[PDB]
């Protein structure tokens, strides 16, 4: 649906983030941003 | 409707006229799904493992299973069998 | 692997320890429902009871082995346990609505949940034999020193745990397994002292945390505040109800508010702590002779559920609680119990720390204070039904 | 579930197979060491 | 527990005397193929 | 404060910024312990 609370595969990562971009900082995923290159 | 007599979590109605797997749930067909690539499954309503191997039904027509397995043997009436 | 773990935990334990787990591996679900709701009785019903000994045989076996860092515990537990009455879904439907994983959210939003019984918990995710009986997943991180008793039941290694304490939810997500959607949580468990039925550890807890507190009260305050609570606590009471300084306002009986106000909030409680209180009817605004009194039928339950399970509270005047929870001749009318969790650092005291009968393990708190209820459970006490009302006090 | 490596029980001859399946194999090879790779390829045929 | 078929541990030999105990022995021979099968019989001697 | 990240009994500050053990317990450290 619609919201950032799904994870089909259940595996900590959430669908979207795992379809558009992530990345690890403290051991939770967030949502990706060009400045953290 | 809802009933799941084998308990493979795909309904009796969806085995007896034909189904689909997408997003891990399992779909009733429509036949405008062949043009994106989807393959229409039947299977044996009143038991898991319609082919007889050690796979169920869900698993095969949802592939999750081995990835070495070839992929006609993800109907339910085409056995996995090396 | 596990299997001589568990041998070498059953090795050291007493004869009358193994007897109580076979009885609990026959029997567990009456066993478990008997812990659950044990502490509510009089002091000699407990004492006499068929299963008590059984009980305390396995608290001990729990008790006995400890964990020394925390670690996440895997298990299926009922959603109206959180005072989630609706079905997420049927046991033979295979996807959750949007709307009732919403309607789930906004239920446990910001509130605190009370286990206070045995559970069989596994130390890994449910996987494809496991069985699946609820729509709702747990992901519990334990606490240090907590006790685990690791049993083996038909080669199964079995985990057997006792809880006693509130847990609360972080975030829930929507997962599938096996094709079927769950609700799969995040709790944590948030400690508190909870002296359930041995009054005995209680009053020494209060005593060696209170007895010092009358030495840093001012003497004449001091007089007052003993003067009230001894003949004048019930004439206060009654003039605060009556909303008094509002409609006849007097500065003679502000006064005494005001001084036990700062009595109470010279010293406040160190730790997270519960109390329990029976209250009357007329304070959820009832007559003894209402029909919805009765809680035998299950309409009068669901009713008072629905209209108060969730909502605030609000006592003008002051508060009467006491540590234990075993009920009294005083109050043994009283069909609904309160039960109150104390956070760490609110205004309150051990009344009962004073020499002299100062009450039944008396604990007071500031009058205006305001309450959540969180969940509300029943109880069957003989030939009626009782009815428990978890609540949190907010500051 | 202490939280200590656990090797014995842990085969790669279970993953072998799968990953290579799925995957594409590169190789670099420069002139003091060689390096090989397998990185996971999609499959056009499945919408899923 | 699950789906799966297990053979290891089932053993013929802790039914053979059982089987062989209520049972009478009937064979058809026929030409081509022997078939030999086993029937449950009745004892009129136990009430039970 | 109070946060364990690790789960290792150590409180994440007090990782960042130096204790010892004393006790059994973790403690913030103070140049009088030397
Ligand atoms: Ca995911
Ligand atoms: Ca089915
Ligand atoms: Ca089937
Ligand atoms: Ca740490």
């Amino acid at each position: 649906w619609e919201d950032e609370d799904l994870d089909t595969d259940n595996d900590n990562i959430p669908d979207s983030y795992e379809r558009n971009g992530y990345t690890i900082k403290d051991l939770i995923a967030v949502k990706w941003e060009d400045s953290f290159a | 409707e809802d009933l799941d007599t084998d308990n493979d979590n795909i309904p009796d109605s969806y085995e007896r006229n034909g189904y689909t797997i997408k997003d891990l749930i399992a779909v009733k067909w429509e036949d405008s799904f062949a043009e994106q690539g989807y393959k229409k499954y039947v299977s044996n309503y009143l038991e898991s493992n319609t082919a007889g191997d050690p796979y169920t039904d869900y698993e095969k027509a949802s592939g999750s299973f081995d990835k070495a397995i070839k992929t006609e043997a993800r109907d339910p009436l085409v056995a996995a069998y090396p | 692997w596990e299997r001589k773990e568990a041998e070498r935990i059953e090795q050291k334990l007493e004869r009358s320890e193994k007897e109580a787990l076979e009885s609990y591996k026959k029997d567990s679900v009456e066993i478990s429902k008997y812990s659950q709701t044990r502490n509510y009785f009089y002091d000699y019903q407990i004492e006499a009871n068929s299963r008590e000994k059984e009980y305390k045989e396995l608290r001990n076996a729990i008790s006995k082995n400890k964990i020394d860092k925390p670690m996440y515990v895997y298990y299926f537990e009922s959603p109206e346990k959180f005072a989630f009455n609706k079905v997420i879904r049927t046991e033979n439907q295979n996807e959750i609505s949007l709307e009732k994983f919403n309607e789930f959210k906004e239920t446990i939003q910001n509130k605190l949940f009370k286990q206070d019984g045995f559970k069989d918990i596994s130390l890994y995710e449910p996987g494809k034999g496991d069985e699946k009986p609820t729509p709702l997943l747990m992901h519990l991180k334990l606490p240090r020193n907590t006790g685990m008793l690791p049993y083996t039941n038909t080669n199964n290694v079995s985990t057997l745990i006792e809880q006693g304490y509130s847990i609360k939810i972080d975030k829930i997500v929507r997962i599938v397994i096996d094709g079927k959607h769950y609700i799969k949580a995040e709790a944590s468990v948030v400690s508190s002292l909870d002296f359930k039925d041995d009054v005995s550890k209680g009053d020494s807890w209060g005593k060696a945390n209170y007895n010092d507190w009358s030495n840093k009260l001012t003497p004449n305050e001091l007089a007052d505040v003993n003067d009230y609570m001894r003949g004048g606590y019930t004439a206060i009471n009654n003039y605060l109800i009556s909303n008094g300084p509002v409609n006849n306002p007097n500065p003679e009986l502000d006064s005494k508010i005001t001084n036990i106000e700062n009595a109470l909030k010279r010293e406040p409680i160190p730790t997270n702590l519960t109390v329990y209180r029976r209250s009357g009817p007329q304070e959820f605004g009832l007559t003894l002779t209402s029909p919805e009194y009765d809680f035998n039928k299950l309409e009068n339950i669901d009713a008072f559920k629905s209209k108060w399970e969730g909502q605030a509270l609000s006592y003008p005047n002051f508060i009467s609680t006491s540590i234990g929870s075993v009920n009294m001749s005083a109050f043994a009318k009283r069909k609904i119990v309160l039960r109150i969790t104390i956070p760490k650092g609110s205004p309150g005291a051990y009344l009962s720390a004073i020499p002299g009968y100062a009450g039944e393990y008396e604990v007071l708190l500031n009058h205006g204070s305001k309450f959540k209820i969180n969940k509300i459970d029943s109880y069957k006490d003989g030939t009626i039904t009782k009815l428990i009302v978890d609540a949190t006090l907010i500051p | 579930s202490s939280g200590q490596i656990v090797t014995e029980g842990n085969s790669w001859s279970d993953y072998i197979s799968q990953i290579d399946s799925i995957s594409a194999s590169i190789i670099l090879d420069t002139e003091n060491e060689s390096y090989e790779r397998r990185v996971t390829a999609k499959n056009l045929q499945d919408p899923e």
